[PDB]
């Protein structure tokens, strides 16, 4: 009668609480450090992919938010036809494309 | 071919006994051939020998370096262009090579 609420409804980080086997699933908290040794075969000599002779950026408006509303263009001037991964080194900016 | 005037850029290098150093030579030149390659310093060798050059464009090579530093001078069909870099210490620890 005075059993309270569950733990399902108190624990924090959204965290599942399921049993058999007692455990939380899908617990959000921190960061993990990974080290991923990558097979040889999968790099390529830069001689292969296209080198870019250079490259310009031109931001469109953008709003600071969860969703991928920003947006950008790049004026690229390379050598050969390929498919170059891009990338943003900051750390407070992430991209829909890979 | 006698090329007209050619432009040095280096990507990322690193000093080790592999082929760990990438660069590329913008050229302009008057005629399609076979140039020969080379690097005028005792701390750096490329793969390539001769390349092909043809009137307008880049070519990508590959280099190893002994010195933190790429500061060498590379010759294309004998004119001489200083390429400057900044190559960061070997990540790996042993190499089954020389």
């Amino acid at each position: 009668n005075n059993s309270g609420r569950p733990l399902q409804e108190t624990a924090p980080f959204g965290c599942k609480i399921e049993v058999e086997p007692l455990r939380a699933s899908n617990c959000a908290y921190g960061h993990i450090p990974i080290s991923i040794d990558i097979p040889d075969a999968a790099f390529v000599r830069s001689s292969e992919s296209p080198t870019i002779l250079e490259v310009s950026c031109t931001v469109a408006d953008c709003i600071y938010s969860a969703d991928f509303g920003g947006s950008l263009t790049l004026q690229y001037k390379a050598d050969r036809e390929g498919h170059c991964p891009v990338h943003s080194h900051s750390t407070t900016a992430v991209l829909k494309e890979a | 071919p006698t090329i007209l005037e050619v432009s040095c850029t280096v990507a990322d290098c690193i000093y080790s006994a592999d082929f760990g150093g990438s660069l590329t030579l913008q050229y302009k030149a008057d005629r399609e051939g076979h140039c020969p390659v080379h690097s005028h310093s005792t701390t750096a060798v490329l793969k390539e020998a001769t390349t092909h050059v043809t009137a307008v464009g880049s070519i990508t090579l590959h280099f190893s370096t002994s010195s933190p530093q790429a500061n060498f001078i590379v010759s294309l069909c004998g004119k001489k262009t200083t390429c400057n870099a900044e190559c960061k210490p070997p990540a790996d620890h042993i190499i089954g090579e020389p």
